RNA sequence: UCAUAAUAACUUCUCGAAUCGCACGGCCUUGCGCCGGCGAUGGUUCAUUCAAAUUUCUGCCCUAUCAACUUUCGACGGCUGGGUAUUGGCCAGCCGUGGUGACAACGGGUAACGGAGGGUUAGGGCUCGACCCCGGAGAAGGAGCCUGAGAAACGGCUACUACA
RNA sequence: AAACUGCGAAUGGCUCAUUAAAUCAGUUAUCGUUUAUUUGAUAGUACCUUACUACAUGGAUAACCGUGGUAAUUCUAGAGCU
């Protein structure tokens, strides 16, 4: 994503329990242990994006550098709107079977998901989403990977 | 037909018999006499009627003399 | 609904309890305890409906009052006490011991066992870790917790319990080539040897077993009950849990009937 | 307006009938729990001082201390209050009680003697009523009979002789069940 | 108290201090021989043990 | 950021047992001396059981003479807090302008509790389901609350309306 | 007998008024919470308070005797003990 500055708000944003002003200097490879930026890997064969490791953004809803875990069902859909702030709307299509007429009909549903600043998503992109804890009234999913465009 | 089938119980001792056998069958056999009691509705009326008295409900004539 | 329920309606009880649909409207409703409500064997049902020792309900609670019968070596005083898989009930006065174990048709059956070897059990571990103060501990399927275990023992294994001192005498690893019995699902009573295990990331793996008659079958890991690698430690009931189909079942009943008379 | 006079020292109580209002004027505008002189009541009450403890209205409603009103007011009586006995834990029921200021409306006063006087009352201070029972705890018995830490208090305990109805056998003795 | 009478309580509270010690000594002494007699009964069962 | 361990401190602040009864033994310095077995009523943390509240996906009758709906006084999302047993526009402030719809939204009717299932048969279907089994709601109509692990309870309380 | 205290009385039983993604069904979840009871494990008071007694702390109250008010209720006053 494109963010001009990290601190552009009334309060100060910082990762919880990450001590940042230490008198003694020690260099460690561990992300959060030594006192530098913290990150981990969610799993399910999903690789942490490179932009996360060196980025400076602060987010309490991103699956990376955040306090949210990815667990539950994993879904796919079609992106229809990405012009609001830190939230996307996805459309999923399927076929319902009517037994009496022995043929199908198409149906669709709309879904809302949270997009991390690590990724940059535009219209007409392939996405994979995973279940998470309630982040809002109608937001319960998080994007994990964006497939290349056709 | 001319055949009959039932159930039988044999006890080791008379005391084990009287200690374990049910009351209604004991009355059936006549070994012990029946208990005489009032009807269920009379007992129920007495029990719920005595819930309106406070302390020593066995005698409750002490409030009869309040009127003089 | 303003709290938890305390009554269980008859015609809704588990099928393997084998309760007649007539002769009453309610069921024993086993009390809370160490075993799951869905798959348990109430003591009143076992004593009255299987052994036929007690005629009806009234004397059933009188029978336990003399403390003659005990389970797992410890006396229990509630009539609706939930007994379960592998549990051993001991009656000293008559001189035999019973273990609650599934038959080949998926219900509890009476099974005589010898007194000298009927004095130990074995159960699967649910989770292993260190508790307060750094002391490691494990809990089995019958709510037995034991601290300071063998460090090689891991989750999903089974451990042999003495039942008198609660010490970890022996254990069985969970791997291919072991002999297991299924404890949940429709495949009740089968006995097989673990062939191989393939896991799916995200939970709910499946395992494939094979019967003595070259049959093949699969079941969830939560439903497998390993009782040995070879020569199972416990004594299996008659039939060894092989589940011959109805063709041989029909052949054998007339075969033994004609052989006897 | 009836009077219930009690003597805590002698443990004696009596009830008197008063019909003359000018003797009763000096009780007015006083509060429950106050101090009053009994001299105007009569010659036999000379030297007497009385404490007002309570009273009842003609209608039967009781007085509640702490509410200042000559009429009666409705209150939500909870558990632990004076004139309320709940039927279930945490229950509160709305009742009507009369204020703590004495007035002509009440039917009976209840009061007790604070200081003994020179003169005697013909039917109140001439009798004493035996206490039914005595102390029941080890500490209370020890302090009461002024024993020490080790004096075998078991022997020293009040004993009451009880007898059966008409069986003709000798009576026996009963003891207070030390609980410490 | 009802069981006793005013004078009774008066003397009981006024009882001389030395008398209390004498009573305690008397009680402890009699307890001593009664306990010794119980020990003699224990000797009697010990004799029964020797007999058996 | 798990189980658990360690350091510097704090607290109208907990617990670490002043309870009860039926069976009668052992030692020696022999004093009301010492030691010693089975059970009721408790108690901090972990595990288990009966559960409960929220929560992911898909599936409900007729109607267009119902085609656009939602944000006064939250409607869509972001941030900082308050409150709840906990997440969450549940609430309080600041900042963006969003969310659903002809693939039938929104609204009006229902002589509509939902499901397991009943009636009728070549097959495909049509119709019923208040009612013995499971789940939800109610005790004349609305709201508010104590005790208690658990209630917005009515064979619990308070207030109004209509009867009495 | 009575009464204090503990527990249950939120289980059962009746009905279908409202309710059209609401209830409900099959399938998932609580790494987002509470949990009576049952069952199994589990707590060196370091010093305070040389000391307060540890061979064991301190005040009320029920039942109760006796005296009342109102035509009226499972309404209650004040007095004396434990
Ligand atoms: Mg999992
Ligand atoms: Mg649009
Ligand atoms: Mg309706
Ligand atoms: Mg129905
Ligand atoms: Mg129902
Ligand atoms: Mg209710
Ligand atoms: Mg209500
Ligand atoms: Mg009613
Ligand atoms: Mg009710
Ligand atoms: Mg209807
Ligand atoms: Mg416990």
């Amino acid at each position: 994503a494109t963010e001009l500055t990290v601190q552009s708000e009334r309060a100060f944003l910082k990762q919880p329990h990450i001590f940042l002003n230490s008198k003694v200097k020690v260099k460690s490879t561990r992300p959060g242990k030594g006192g530098r930026r913290w990150y981990k890997d969610v799993g399910l064969g999903f690789k942490t994006p490179k932009t996360a490791i060196e980025g400076h953004y602060i987010d309490k809803k991103c699956p990376f550098t955040g306090m949210v875990s990815i667990r539950g069902r994993i879904l796919t859909g079609r992106v229809v709107s990405t012009k609001m702030h830190r939230t996307i709307i996805i459309r999923r299509e399927y076929l319902h079977y009517i037994p009496k007429y022995n043929r199908y009909e198409k149906r669709h549903k709309n879904l809302a998901a949270h997009v991390s600043p690590a990724f940059r998503v535009e219209e007409g992109d392939m996405v994979v989403v995973g279940q998470c804890r309630p982040l809002s009234k109608t937001v319960r999913f998080n994007v994990l990977r964006v497939l290349p465009r056709t | 037909g001319g055949k009959t089938t039932g159930f039988a119980l044999i006890y080791d001792s008379p005391e084990a018999l009287k200690k374990f056998e049910p009351r209604y069958r004991l009355v059936r056999a006549g070994l012990a006499a029946k208990v005489e009691k009032a009807s269920r509705q009379q007992r129920k009326q007495r029990k719920n009627r005595l819930k309106t008295l406070r302390g020593t409900a066995k005698v409750k004539g002490a409030k009869a003399k309040k009127e003089k | 609904a303003r709290g938890p329920k305390k009554h269980q309606k008859r015609l809704s009880a588990p099928s393997h309890w084998l309760l007649d649909k007539l002769s009453g409207a309610y069921a024993p409703r086993p009390s809370t305890g160490p075993h799951k409500l869905r798959d348990c064997m109430p003591l009143i049902v076992f004593v009255r409906n299987r052994l036929k020792y007690a005629l009806n309900y009234r004397e059933t609670k009188a029978i336990m009052m003399q403390r003659l019968v005990k389970v797992d070596g410890k006396v229990r005083t509630d009539i609706t006490y939930p007994a379960g898989f592998m549990d051993v009930i001991t009656i000293e006065k008559t001189g035999e011991n019973f273990r609650l174990i599934y038959d080949t048709k998926g219900r509890f059956t009476v099974h005589r066992i010898t007194d000298e070897e009927a004095k130990y059990k074995l159960g699967k571990v649910k989770r292993v870790q260190l508790g307060r103060g750094g002391v490691p501990f494990l809990v089995t399927h019958d709510a037995r917790t034991i601290r300071y275990p063998d460090p090689l023992i891991k989750v999903n294994d089974t451990v042999k319990i003495d039942l008198e001192t609660g010490k970890i005498t022996d254990f069985i690893k969970f791997d291919t080539g072991a002999l297991a019995m299924i404890t949940g699902g429709r495949n009740m009573g089968r006995v097989g040897v673990i062939t191989h295990r393939e896991r799916h990331d995200g939970g709910f793996g499946i395992v494939h077993l094979k019967d003595a008659l070259d049959n093949t079958f699969a079941t969830r890991e939560s439903n497998v009950f390993v009782i040995g690698s070879e020569k199972p430690w416990i004594s299996l009931p008659k039939g060894k849990g092989v589940k011959l189909t109805i063709a041989e079942e029909r052949d054998q009943r007339r075969a033994r009937a004609l052989a006897a008379a | 307006m009836k009077l219930n006079i009690s003597h805590p020292a002698n443990g004696s109580q009596k009830l008197i009938e008063v019909e003359d209002e000018r003797k009763l004027r000096h009780f007015y505008d006083k509060r429950m729990g106050a101090e009053v002189a009994g001299d105007p009541l009569g010659p036999e009450w000379k030297g007497y001082i009385l404490r007002i403890t309570g009273g009842n209205d003609k209608q039967g409603f009781p007085m509640k201390q702490g509410v200042i009103a000559p009429n009666r007011v409705r209150l939500l009586l909870s558990e632990g209050h004076s004139c309320y006995r709940p039927r279930r834990d945490g229950e509160r029921k709305r009742k009507s009680v009369r204020g703590c200021i004495v007035g002509p409306d009440l039917s009976v006063l209840a009061l007790s003697i604070v200081k003994q006087g020179e003169q005697d009352i013909p039917g109140l201070t001439d009798v004493v009523h035996p206490k039914r029972l005595g102390p029941k705890r080890a500490t209370k018995i020890r302090r009461f009979f002024s024993l020490s830490k080790d004096d075998d208090v078991r022997k020293y305990v009040i004993r009451r002789e009880v007898q059966p109805k008409g069986e003709g056998k000798k009576p026996y003795t009963k003891a207070p069940r030390i609980q410490r | 108290i009802v069981g006793a009478s005013l004078e009774v309580i008066k003397e009981r509270r006024s009882m001389r201090p030395e008398a209390r010690n004498a009573a305690r000594l008397a009680a402890i002494k009699e307890s001593k021989e009664k306990k010794a007699a119980a020990q003699a009964a224990k000797k009697a069962e010990k004799a029964k043990n020797a007999a058996a």
